[PDB]
């Protein structure tokens, strides 16, 4: 029984089907309701954050780890995907998951120069055991594109070029109000 | 003929002899894979070693394997590297074409060459864990689908 706050995101779904060829073929669009569990992680300054704190926004949350290549391949996209869409109707909310030396992943960012993801974590790794519950954490990385009112519009497992103009016309398309 | 399971002689990723017999004495989970870069990442190894993690001072007391189905590009030297960012309890094994043909054909494991485009492959592969219990004798497949919690905590039933 899909939660019907997230009809509305299933709507858009369908609108923006026929942008998901090329570089973002692989998205699958939701064809249900479904409304994300309220991940639970941290930003830079490890003040508590949950996928609600995010409401009003259209939102890309993407999991990564070091361990998974393609995962800490695309964080440039990703970086020049936000700053390019982000804003007071987007935002990319990429999530480390490493669980050992947390200070890899931070030094992974500061010596590439990705600046404008700031730095969420979980080294609990339970945003990734919150996806693969629900059956949207089929590998790594996996991203999930969420409404303003938490709610699946798509998600891919793994890597994509966001930075192309094919991933940033779904998102232009997506985002609302 | 219809049994899971079988005998081997295998390397791990510190170079030390690791075998079927060397594993008797404890539950054994055995699982495999591949370390070489794939497009897209498969799971089983960090979930297991979340369950590892889960399972505190009682991760000594079973053991678990990690083994290649990709013996042309995995060596002791791979598994090592790959395996520094999971749970220190792992084993990761390798071994010649012919000692991994073997363990495949014991435990029936799928394992075929998919091309990634790109102009490499993909070891596309049986992604089940196996139970064996102290005496090296198949019980059930281990399963995930679940918090690691709950996991750890049916595996502490066999300590």
């Amino acid at each position: 029984t899909g939660d019907p706050a997230c009809r509305a995101a299933v709507a858009t779904a369908q609108k923006i089907a026929p942008l998901a060829h090329g570089e973002v073929a692989a998205l699958t669009m939701a064809s249900a309701p479904l409304k994300l569990p309220d991940l639970a992680f941290e930003d830079a300054d490890g003040k508590p954050k949950k996928l609600s704190d995010f409401r009003g926004k259209t939102l890309l949350v993407n999991l990564w780890a070091t361990w998974c290549v393609p995962s800490r391949k695309e964080m440039p996209a990703l970086d020049e995907l936000q700053g390019k869409l982000s804003g007071p109707n987007f935002e990319v909310v990429a999530i480390n998951i490493d669980t050992r030396d947390p200070e890899k992943p931070k030094t992974f960012l500061k010596e590439a120069n990705l600046t404008r993801l700031g730095y969420f974590n979980d080294q609990k790794a339970k945003v990734f055991q919150d996806l693969k519950a629900i059956g949207r954490a089929l590998g790594m990385p996996t991203s999930v594109l969420v409404d303003p009112q938490g709610c699946e519009i798509a998600t891919i497992a793994g890597p994509a070029e966001w930075a192309s103009e094919d991933a940033l016309k779904l998102i232009r398309a997506a985002t609302g109000k | 003929p219809a049994a899971i399971g079988g005998p081997f002689q295998l390397t791990d990723q510190n170079g030390k002899a690791v075998t079927d017999k060397s594993l008797k004495g404890k539950p054994t989970l055995i699982f495999f894979g591949y370390t070489h870069s794939p497009d897209v990442c498969p799971t089983s190894l960090f979930e297991i070693s979340e369950v590892l993690r889960a399972m505190g001072k009682d991760a000594d007391k079973v053991n678990a394997i990690f083994i290649s189905v990709d013996p042309e590009r995995d060596t002791p030297a791979t598994m090592k590297n790959y395996l520094s960012s999971f749970d220190p309890h792992l084993e990761g094994l390798s071994g010649d074409p012919a000692e991994i043909a073997k363990v495949i054909t014991s435990y029936r494991v799928y394992a075929k060459k998919v091309p990634t485009k790109d102009g490499d492959y993909t070891m596309d592969h049986t992604a089940l864990i196996y139970l064996m219990d102290r005496d090296g004798r198949f019980v059930s497949p281990f399963n995930l689908k679940r918090t690691p919690e709950e996991a750890a905590a049916d595996l502490k039933r066999y300590l």
